[PDB]
């Protein structure tokens, strides 16, 4: 009931997300310096993108006022007048149960459709989600709402080798000239690092479900969720430094007892001067394959990989493509 | 009528010198006549803590130590009678009550008329609350953002318990921003503003030993003979907010109670355990600074002549009990007076000394109205284990000596690098390197020292040589080097690092 | 009876007096933190009673101490004028001042080898290997070590940590034994901290003062893996004769 999933991914020469003094942000594993993009950038990353779609799948596809149909409509109350809230549950986005109110408290009164104010009632739409609240925790502009978390358990991205910071030397220039040439704007030293950040992160549907309901509707935002944290990118200097890129390795495995994370399989940094990837992608399939054969189990994996050399046992059934793997191990998730 | 008086009603943790196990809460009056049962007295808030350790030394002073010098040789007279009570281990019960006595009115929070230390005609003449979220520490205010410290929307105002108002009630009223304060008409005139708190931004330094008796009369300061004054909650008539406070000489004007810049007041609730609403604002507007500087804090000297209060720092805290460790030394000008005249030999006390330990309570703070961190530091234990197990004269003075030179020599080279790279870095654009600096410098430097006492193979030095073995001086080198390391790629910047990095390299003293 | 849990991964920070933007962790584990994620393993919500977890003991021998680094972290910024995390009042402050920014520092590669004593170490290990909540390290966004429980069940696991429990690479002298490692029990104590745990519930935490003591023991020098790839290796065949 845990959906872990893990990624390889090579971001070029850039700059996710600065320290407080320019430089990127580091840790230090197996002893060795590694660029890391912080958890919140790569969350306010994907969830800048889930609502941006999911939030927008959509109002004009499923829509809300979309209703009645089992509150307004098969209940007697205007069964032609149905527009009467609808129009009255107006002057973000929820799921089913808590719809249930959506519908409920928005009949009674009168009403006044004769021609609608009760909204301290409805309001409470986050309170109840917004599965945006379930999926991640709570919103970053409402007071909190019961349930704070969370589930969505999300890891730093560190890189697989270690990689040290390089400085750009960059300069202004204005260009009004004076008698005395070459007065550049200001000078001044902006540094970057590249390599092939792991990512990893976690979805607990069992205990996320429950703050829902409608499996289906969970089952739609943890399937939007993955291909958001595949597709997304974080928003830092990318105009500056154009980054977009896709996992070169997609791993998602839902196991039944815990979710595990492939970090220590990168403890032994990776020495170079060759590529990283399908050294990578070989040494994270060994790490499965010991761990997999010391702590037995019967989970699910499946991984897509853009290189077709190598054949990758431990990590399931190849499947061919980000999407297919992302339905069918949603659809095999229950 | 609610009504909570500190006397009987346990608000202090405590626990005794015997078994350690399940300490409970005591009153004010109950820890203080039982303290030679008690091993120690606390309470969660270090801030709280700087300044209940304040009034219990004066209480304790207020009969214990008779808080006044007799008229031949006064000093050292003084000096031997404290020393005697101290020969006689405990509280005179008969002087506990002879002392509430005077006083068995005056000590309740909710007093209708003239309560604890708080302001009774504040509760009128104020227009708006300044809310209990504004007295509680770590509690999201009006303008604050509600994300840390447990959400609270400046509504649903969570009760706290009559204990925690006293305890942040009793921070607030020692540490305490400065502006924009709840506002005030006094005698038809209103004046919205406020001072800042009087030990705000300092660390505090209180000496304890194994019981709490010994530790009370250690941390009474020779009280300066003067006008006999007394502390705020024994004024016969309340404050006048305006006009000028009234001047003490006496401890009760050096231990900073006898006026606060602040007026707080709590709202009882009908149960009488429980706060609701609460009032913060200013008590006093016209300037004063206090004579007789205090004796717990540690005070430095600045150009042109003002004396100012060395500032916390959470930069030293990055490893536990840093400042605790300040009965070695003795260090250079970097020593409270209270322990200049309570913890060396030109006293009298005989054996306590030899189980004396320090104690800092510390909450960084900006002048102005902004808070950063607190932390407490007791000294380790260990290092007195290490002393002591081994039974032998010149090993005992050498294994001293280590940790006087490791210390002494660790913190110089703090400092030392503290200076390089603000020079460093307000030269490199002719800062913001102080603080990596600083936190990754203590940090990585401290398992040094735990390494030098134990004689184990430290980094640069091995064991054997007679102190420090200038290992640390490397450690500094390791974290200035790398803190300021991927900037210094341009000669410009290379150069004046460097110039500032020929430093550390003294005292440097060879093999 | 008691089991090993193995604290490693890339970060850990076990958090401690610290009410502020500016969050600062500890050398060493805290028994609020690890005893926090036993009840996360267990489902018990905030506000829960945690009486059941009395009565535990935790002996930590630490492998490497590992470097510790400040992770610099604003929260709410970018957003346009009208999103951000509002104010007590209601009232949002300007864009410009509108993010606040925490300091947090966090202690990174470093491996901890704790050894749970208690009544219910049972259920805490079966909770451990199927919990109703992922389990962290110190703080949500640290995810804990794939063996996160070493050795499930065994009888004195503390001589278990003084003996035969492989440790990562460090520099030995030739044919040279007793090599120093710490771990702390809980006089000759080194400090007071406030670690047990008594309320975890949001709208008032509440901690007390515990005692710790570090006692600086000897092992023989025969655990030492070697330069790479050797110590994970190593822990790996230790967790399989588990079974057996």
């Amino acid at each position: 009931t845990f959906v872990d999933i893990h990624a390889i991914q090579t971001l070029p020469y850039s700059n996710i997300n600065r320290d407080d003094l320019g430089s990127p942000k580091t840790v230090v594993y197996g002893g060795k310096e590694r660029t890391r993009v912080s958890s919140q950038s790569w969350k306010r990353a994907v969830r800048h993108e889930v609502e941006a779609r999911l939030g927008d799948k959509a109002v004009r596809t499923r829509r809300i006022i979309s209703e009645i149909a089992k509150r307004l409509r098969e209940r007697g109350w205007d069964a032609d007048l149905a527009d009467a809230g609808a129009r009255q549950v107006v002057l973000f986005y929820l799921p089913v149960p808590a719809i249930d109110e959506l519908a409920a408290i928005a009949d009674e009164h009168r009403d006044a459709v004769a021609k609608i104010l009760p909204a301290d009632r409805i309001t409470e739409v986050l309170k109840s989600r917004n599965v945006s609240v379930n999926l991640f925790g709570r919103m970053l502009a409402e007071l909190p709402s019961t349930e704070v978390d969370g589930a969505v358990q999300f890891a730093h991205a560190f890189t697989v080798h270690g990689t040290t910071v390089e400085v750009d030397f960059f300069t202004a220039v204005d260009d009004i000239p004076k008698e005395n040439d070459h007065g550049s704007g200001h000078m001044n030293a902006g540094q970057f690092s590249a390599g092939t950040f792991y990512r990893y992160a976690n979805v607990n549907l069992d205990r996320l479900v429950e703050n829902t309901g409608d499996a289906q509707t969970a089952r739609t935002a943890v399937a939007e969720f993955l291909r958001a944290f595949l597709s997304t990118v974080p928003s830092g200097k990318q105009n500056a430094t154009a980054a977009m890129t896709l996992p070169d390795l997609v791993h998602i495995a839902v196991r039944f007892d815990r979710p595990i994370s492939f970090a220590p399989a990168f403890e032994t940094a990776l020495y170079g001067s060759d590529g990283y990837t399908l050294r990578a992608c070989q040494e994270l399939n060994n790490y499965a394959e010991r761990l997999r054969e010391v702590w037995p189990d019967d989970a699910i994996r499946g991984y897509a990989t853009v290189e077709n050399k190598t054949d990758l046992a431990a990590l399931g059934e190849r499947y061919d493509s980000y999407p297919a793997l992302i339905d069918a191990m949603v659809a095999a998730a229950f | 009528p609610p009504s909570f008086d500190v006397t009987i009603a346990p608000w202090l943790i405590a626990r005794s010198r015997d078994v350690l196990a399940a300490p409970e809460m005591l009153g004010l009056r109950d820890v203080l006549i039982r303290s030679h049962e008690l091993s120690d007295v606390e309470i969660p808030l270090p801030p709280g803590a700087a300044v209940l350790w304040r009034i219990l030394a004066l209480i304790t002073a207020r009969i214990t130590g008779l808080d006044q010098p007799p008229n031949k040789n006064p000093k050292r007279k003084w000096q031997a009678r404290r020393s005697q009570i101290l020969s006689k281990g405990r509280l005179d019960p008969e002087a506990v009550d002879a002392y509430f006595a005077d006083y068995s009115e005056r000590f309740d929070l909710f007093h209708p008329e003239r309560p604890w230390l708080q302001d009774p005609r504040l509760r009128e003449e104020c227009p708006k609350t300044s809310g209990v979220n504004k007295l509680a520490w770590g509690r999201t205010a009006g303008e604050n953002q509600v994300w840390l410290g447990g959400h609270h929307h400046d509504l649903d105002p969570h009760p706290l318990d009559s204990a925690e108002a006293v305890w942040h009630l009793l921070a607030t009223l020692g540490y305490g921003p400065s502006g924009m304060c709840t506002a005030r008409v006094v005698r038809g005139r209103s004046e919205r503003n406020v001072t800042a708190g009087p030990l705000r931004g300092t660390v505090s330094y209180h000496p304890l030993g194994r019981t709490l008796f010994e530790s009370l009369i250690l941390n009474i300061p020779y009280p300066g003979t003067g006008a006999a004054d007394l502390a705020f909650w024994e004024q016969p008539e309340l404050n006048d907010p305006l006009g000028l406070p009234e001047e003490s000489a006496g401890l009760a004007g050096i231990l900073r109670l006898d006026h606060f810049r602040h007026a707080v007041l709590l709202h009882p609730s009908p149960d009488g355990s429980h706060v609701v609403d609460a009032w913060v604002t200013w008590a006093w507007r016209e300037r004063n600074i206090s004579p007789e500087l205090d004796p717990y804090l540690i005070y430095q000297t600045s150009k042109e002549g003002r004396v100012y209060p060395r500032p916390a720092e959470a930069e030293r805290a990055i490893w536990r009990d840093l400042d605790a460790l300040l009965h070695y030394g003795e260090d250079g000008n970097y020593r409270p007076t209270i322990l200049d005249n309570c913890t060396p030999l030109a006293q009298v006390p005989q054996e306590v000394l030899d189980s004396l330990r320090l104690r800092a309570f510390g909450f960084d703070q900006d002048g102005q109205a902004r808070d950063k961190q607190w932390f407490t530091a007791t000294t380790p234990a260990v290092l007195r284990w290490l002393a002591d197990r081994e039974t032998d004269d010149n090993e005992n003075a050498r294994i001293v000596r280590r940790i006087t030179l490791a210390r002494k020599a660790a913190e110089a080279l703090g400092r030392r690098l503290e200076k390089a790279c603000k020079e460093a870095w307000k030269e490199s654009n002719s800062g913001p390197w102080v603080q990596h600096g600083m936190s990754r410098y203590w940090a990585k430097a401290e398992p040094v020292f735990w390494n030098i006492v134990y004689d184990r193979p430290a980094q640069g030095y091995t064991p054997g040589m007679a102190g420090p073995g200038n290992a640390f001086n490397l450690v500094a080198l390791a974290a200035y080097d790398e803190v300021t390391g991927p900037y210094c790629e341009r000669p410009r910047v290379a150069k004046v690092v460097e110039r500032h990095r020929s430093t550390l390299f003294s005292n440097w003293t060879p093999k | 009876s008691g089991f090993l849990l193995r604290l490693a991964g890339p970060m850990q920070s076990w958090g401690e007096h610290s009410m502020f933007g500016e969050r600062d962790t500890l050398p060493y584990p805290s028994r609020s933190g690890l005893i926090g994620m036993f009840a996360a393993a267990q489902g018990v919500r905030r506000g829960d009673p945690l009486d059941r977890y009395k009565e535990l003991k935790f002996t930590v021998r630490v492998d490497r101490p590992g470097v510790r680094l400040v992770d610099f972290h604003t929260i709410g910024g970018g957003l346009p004028k009208e999103r951000t995390v509002p104010t007590a009042a209601g009232e949002r402050r300007d864009p410009k001042k509108a993010t606040i920014v925490t300091s947090r520092s966090y202690l990174a590669d470093a491996v901890f080898t704790v050894a749970v004593t208690g009544p219910e170490a049972d259920t805490i290990a079966d909770a451990l290997a199927a919990p109703y909540w992922q389990p962290y390290l110190g703080r949500r966004a640290f995810v804990p070590d794939p063996l996160l429980v070493l050795r499930r069940r065994v009888a004195d696991p503390v001589r278990e940590l003084v003996e035969a429990v492989p440790l990562p690479h460090r520099r030995v002298e030739e044919d040279a034994a007793t090599v120093l490692v710490d771990l702390i029990y809980e006089t000759r104590t080194l400090t007071v901290l406030n670690d047990v745990p008594l309320s975890f519930d949001s709208k008032s935490r509440r901690y007390s003062t515990r005692q710790i003591r570090v006692v600086p023991t000897e092992v023989p020098a025969t655990l030492v893996a070697g330069p790479g790839r050797d110590y994970q290796n190593k822990l790996f065949t230790y967790v399989k004769q588990c079974a057996e």
